[PDB]
């Protein structure tokens, strides 16, 4: 079992890509889902996460500071997909991007809502990932 | 022609239980037997936990038991495959790391909380040595009402029948059927769907033909007793053994033969009004529990009730081993559990594939 | 640990009948419950024939009884809708105008010959006034073997249960169930598929709820007795009443209500291994018997067994009237019979249409 | 609080038979169990008679059967020791040389005429090979009323249970008890005191302990069935086996041991309202039948019912031998019969003396 | 001929209980049914004691309950008329002023100590509203062993059957019989002679004919269940209701009619191996309890078992009243108790005399 | 069982004797009873018999032709005895006399009465007999 | 239910017509089928019949003497029709022609075969018929 | 119920009397039994008592000091009597003497034995008493 990432590609600084994370057998609706990326020679890092949907108020999301304001994560439970819209790409966004399921039930009963974390500890089912390259040459 | 006015409920034909929970019981039994789903049986006593923990060297504490249950219950996603969880009394009151009680966590995720309500096996005294009855009807109504109040909507009670020399005493056949039937109606009175578990045990050198004969005889008497005590059939479930060779028989059976012997036996005894059968895994391996359930869901014999699982070790053995009782094994334990839950979900649907299973 | 070697058949769990006819019984039960077909019950005793002949003023002779059965059995085409015919003892030995015995005529046409093997109702003595047991187990095996030898492959035995004051005695519930279960195992031993008929009668002022509670209780005890006597479930049929208001209740029920009450009752008691239920029509009109069977074949409740008909008056009333006991009425009688058989065939399939019936 | 008016006889607690003969049945059962008296069982079938006649070379004819019955029934003085005679159907209609039918002869002498009403043993079918049921309930009421009309006041029906491998099937325990209980209530309806005979047979290699366990189990179920069918207990008798080692066991028991095992078993199961037990002698010698009955009538265990005899060969073996089928042996045959009747009469009273017997 | 070697105890005919106490149980049941003697039932719950103490204005304390039992148990001479005492759990552990436990005091005087072991009535749930089952089989063997250890040799367990509209449900008839039969075998396993009490209650408007039919049906099912569970008949006792009109029926019945209806019903159902019947007095006055028992012991019907008494209020009402809860009433209370014990002893013998009863208690 | 005959002796021609037949352990009431005699050189032969008592009309009796008018048989069921009064004795009456019970229920239903026969065929329980000798000096 | 006849009309002596009998709601394969005719002033009479066709056995047919050799009956079980080909028509053939189904299963066991009869007694489902007029000028 | 005293009478100083206490229905074996006496104008006072019989060691007895050495109480459980042998009688022993049963179970478990008391508190079933008069004439 592995999710399947797609939507990667080569763009110039300032460009956009839309990553998609698809599952073929798992109902994604039950899970927080996270996007991570791994640049050559560096450690994998969390980019964005989205919680299971909270009725009335919608899913909660989080982002690495480096990508806040430029990337938007969203989910479509009917199509069983999670999307990462990446705008204003910069060279330092170059990496292989992976999506994964949080295997922890991420519910906060004190606040009455599902949440998500960008920490990779409890994530699993990493796909083969999708390459994103941002450069001038 | 001397006549008298009586209550209908004093007449034999009017013995059916009247419970204000009837519609809810029927709705719960339907949710528990939803296609592609079965029960996780997590109701091991503290004594069973010693055995479960023996391999991984985890000390048997209340906290460790909580963490073992949490490995499974705080695992995201199992509600795709699991319609209900049988909890132990201790776990019903324990808290998940989310802050909620386990029953509340289950209800939030749309999974039905249930509770094992029997008080364990004791010597039958009548009948033959090694036969056992099940204790726990004293104070049953009070206990069941308390469990319903914290969110449980179904319960489970296990009686066992030990085949020796190819048979069981009539004493155990009658007495354990009577116990199960009384348990079932008290449970329904209190708003819990009873899982009636008459387990013909795998222990012994008997062959599958003997298992078939004894199972059919034991289960027909359970059904007779359920009619006599007035069960609401539509709000009741059965948790029987599959019909298989005894564990020390040295005889083997294929999945298709197990399915044929099991389903033919159920079809001879079990009213179609009963919505579902949730097989126990007993002495079967993880994979055989999936393969056998899958073969039943491919049987051409009459099977109007849903055929699904209520598995303990068959859902948890790999998971406990991979967990190892350590926080660093939580990921691997969850992966193993989720794999087994998926396999059994597929088996309920008749779409399980052994080749896909034996991968990891 | 004092032990003894015993026969398996001395142990309670090993009570199942062992009959060399098992495979044939199962095959016969399957043929009898073929889609779109049901049974014609033509097994009226000589005394019932007087009743059947009362309107048309035909004298009750062996020859006239033969002509009455010939009206139906020599009717071209009925095998489209009829899988089996319950004969009376006398008719088993009589000949059609083809020259064959009626069992031979049936076999040639692909219809299963059957035989009513009970010897009639008598006072129960125990229980309450008006309750009845059924006689005939003495010499049963010899009779059943003789029927099998001339080509019968199923049989029928009727017990009745009379609702009075909303109930029936425990005495009748137990005794009639025991009788039916003993009959069923003896029949199977001799190669006849038993139709077990525990008829809760329509007579009386009880409502449909009462019929439901009494029927459930009666049939659960029949099932219990069948387990105790070791019936081969897969080679047995049930011929019950539908669950309906009593004939003098003044209550009516819709076809959908009758179906719901009947099917829910059968689902609470009747093992799915039993291949089929062949409802008796007892006291329903021709049309209601078709409408009610049709509604059962449209029920969303669990019904793993085939639901079909084993009808006497509901197949024959109009036919006898049109026949009039005269050779000049034979064609009109057959047209009425064939119309009813077709309607019931459609009802088994869930495709009967009341507007077509009228 | 939904209520309904029902018949009392539809309620479980009101199942007891209502028979207009109740007072007469109770009076008959009291006469049959008079102190110092027991029954002569003279109800051998024509097949049994060939066995009885084998040693003396008498041909088995209706006339010879009549003369064998006459040896005993026309014997002066037997009414001192015999309270009732179980006749065969054939003998009920035969005439003594006094000109009377045997029932009329009996009534003149103050002896109760009775009749064996069962129709013989057949394969049980259920249960284990060799086990047997008893036929005869069909047409029972008509037969019993005809016997009452010619003067019979009690009847007898025998079921048997064959111990094999230390046990008997539950099928035979249940089905034979149900048969006996149905027979008993139908008998009482027609004015005959039923003798209920559940004979656990002596055949086989089992020991006395096995006989005790099987007898207790079989007879408890007979008693349970009699409650369920609503017997009038005060108007019923039991004819059981004594509890003894099996005939091929090679175990011997003393008279005192037989009495202790038999009476403790009856005391565990048999309601004290039942007026009397009339033991069958089945396989015991003449002398053992007397010694064993005498030991029962000296037992310190509870025994509220009369313990007496209903003996066939144990009253007749010496008599038949001394008779030799010839009119010149009539006197010697009657002396032997009257000696055995007197020994058994004394045994009923507990005052039999073995040394006087020899 | 497919054969298998099985345990005898797996065969239906071999279901009789095997208990190491068999001979002792038989001997105890013989002692309990000695001629001229019966049981004092002193096993009232603390709730019953409130009712008993209501008249005399005694507060319901453990000490007062002890003094109420001591009034009777420390009374010299009652062993002439009393073969056994049914104690309540609390009294088993209390001490006499002699220094002994009550069971030790009883054993010294040759009186058999017994214990009520049921845990009270609860709603039957099946059957008809107002019908009741009896709780207490869970943990039964451990409890019964503990009572045997402190000297009890018999026990008592009460089930009740409430007649309504002339009948009782089959559910209560079957379930309460099953409960009693299971209680009886577990008791015998642990060395206690079980008193099986299937009480068809006097409450209600039913007549004596209805009580007869319902009692016969209820008791026959208890006997059937006892056979099925494998009771040792010779080491078991029955404590039934007498067959009498219901308390609100308004119907007359003489002592002779009660005896005839009761004894005929027992004779139809109850194996003679059972050594004795110890009637409950439930709803009868002190004098009626003596008159009725006396008539049973004059009945010409079959009665092989001893017919005696196991009486609570019918032995204690006058005694409690005369005692008044005060040490100054001890003498008067003992006289009243001993008078009633003597009357019931005579009644067991069939020699009770109402005129002597009235004369002597008039003193 | 045996009956016990007494009353025998020696008398002269023309003399009388009264024989008595006692049963000590048998109720004579149920039986016809016969007296028989065996003279020297002859077989035992019937002399007299008396039937069971008929209500209203009493016992019927019979006698051998040789003794008719000289002997009277009678019975006493209360004392359990049967008596033979022998008058006008002749030498030819010398014999051992025996009593015996008829083992046949001698009832004639066409005539509604108990009867007896002198024939010895169905009799039994013969006593040791009592000697009667009739002669001069 | 009635069958429906057609194909009638006016022809000259020596002409031919083909009558057709259609069934609309019945499987004709189970029945023997007959053609009948009713001439002016006269009673209806059988003209031709054809037996049921049983696997392997083909059909038996019969004809009134007056029409033998000139008319041919045949059936089409797939179309649920029966046909009467009428050749060499004569004035005397003028009649209304009707078809009907025999309600009797016409099997002759002594000969092992299905048959048919032109007697009308057991026939039913009569159509309204089709008029055939044969004449000159 | 009342016991029956006897044996009283009129004797001179130095003489003896034997009092007997009989019960007609009560088994005295189960009771301690006391003798008491009531002199003109004085209260009833205990004179002697005897306990139920102790195995091996026999009944225990006690006496008022006024009578010790002169009176002997004994019991016969088979005859159901208690006896008071009074020797060396003095005028001051003149009184009506009564016997009574102690209604208290007088068992001392610390010493393992039945005992008795001369105190009248728990005694009952007093008979009519028997008069004892000791004087000179």
């Amino acid at each position: 079992v592995q999710l399947q990432e797609s939507g990667g590609g080569l763009v110039q600084p300032g460009g956009s890509l839309r990553l998609s994370c698809a599952a073929s057998e798992t109902a994604l609706t039950y899970y927080a889902i996270g996007w991570f990326r791994q640049a050559p020679g560096k450690e994998r890092e969390g980019v964005s996460c989205i919680s299971a949907i909270n009725s009335g108020s919608g899913a909660r999301t989080d982002y690495a500071d480096s990508v806040k304001g430029r990337f938007t994560i969203s989910r479509d439970d009917a199509k069983n997909t999670v999307t990462l819209q990446m705008n204003s790409l910069e060279p330092e966004d170059t990496a292989r991007y992976y999506c994964a399921l949080d295997t922890t039930d991420r519910y906060d009963s004190a606040n009455g809502r599902y949440y998500c974390t960008i920490s990779s500890d409890t994530y699993a089912y990493w796909g083969q990932g999708t390459q994103v390259t941002v450069s001038s040459h | 022609s001397r006549r008298v006015e009586v209550l209908l409920t004093q007449l034999p034909a009017y013995n059916r239980l009247k419970t204000p929970y009837e519609e809810e019981l029927i709705e719960t039994a339907k949710k528990m037997t939803a296609p592609g789903k079965g029960l996780l049986a997590a109701d091991e006593s503290t004594g069973s936990c010693s055995k479960r923990f023996a391999g991984i060297g985890l000390s048997n504490t209340a906290e460790h038991r909580r963490q073992y249950r949490a490995l499974m219950l705080e695992c995201a996603g199992f509600e795709q495959y699991i319609s209900g969880v049988i909890l132990h009394d201790e776990t019903v009151y324990q808290r998940a790391s989310t802050g909620e009680t386990f029953p509340q966590l289950l209800r939030r995720r749309g999974v039905v909380p249930g509770i094992k309500t029997d008080c364990g096996l004791e010597p039958l005294v009548e009948g033959a040595d090694g036969e056992q009855m099940t204790a726990g009807l004293d104070g049953y109504v009070k206990r069941a009402k308390k469990y319903y109040a914290v969110g449980c909507r179904f319960c489970k009670w296990r009686n066992v029948y030990k085949i020796q020399n190819g048979t069981v005493s009539e004493a155990v056949v009658r007495f354990n059927a009577e116990t199960l039937a009384r348990y079932a109606v008290l449970s329904q009175l209190c708003g819990l769907v009873p899982i009636v578990e008459p387990e013909v045990m795998i222990d012994g050198t008997h062959d599958i033909e003997t298992c078939q004969r004894v199972s059919q005889h034991v289960w027909a008497e359970v059904v007779s007793a359920l009619h006599r005590h007035g069960v609401v059939w539509e709000g009741c479930l059965l948790k029987p053994n599959m019909v298989v060779p005894g564990a020390e028989s040295g005889q083997t059976a294929t999945a298709e033969q197990v399915a044929e012997y099991t389903v033919k036996t159920l079809a001879r005894v079990l009213p179609p009004a009963l919505p579902g059968v949730t097989f126990l895994s007993g002495g079967l391996s993880e994979v055989m529990a999936s393969e056998y359930l899958n073969a039943m869901n491919n049987s051409p014999l009459p099977r109007p009730w849903k055929l699904t699982f209520s598995y303990a070790r068959a859902l948890q053995s790999s998971a406990i081993k991979a967990w190892g009782g350590k926080s660093s094994g939580v990921a691997a334990g969850r992966r193993a559990f989720m794999h087994r839950a998926k396999m059994n979900s597929l088996a309920q649907l008749g779409r399980y594939n052994r080749g896909d299973d034996d991968k990891d």
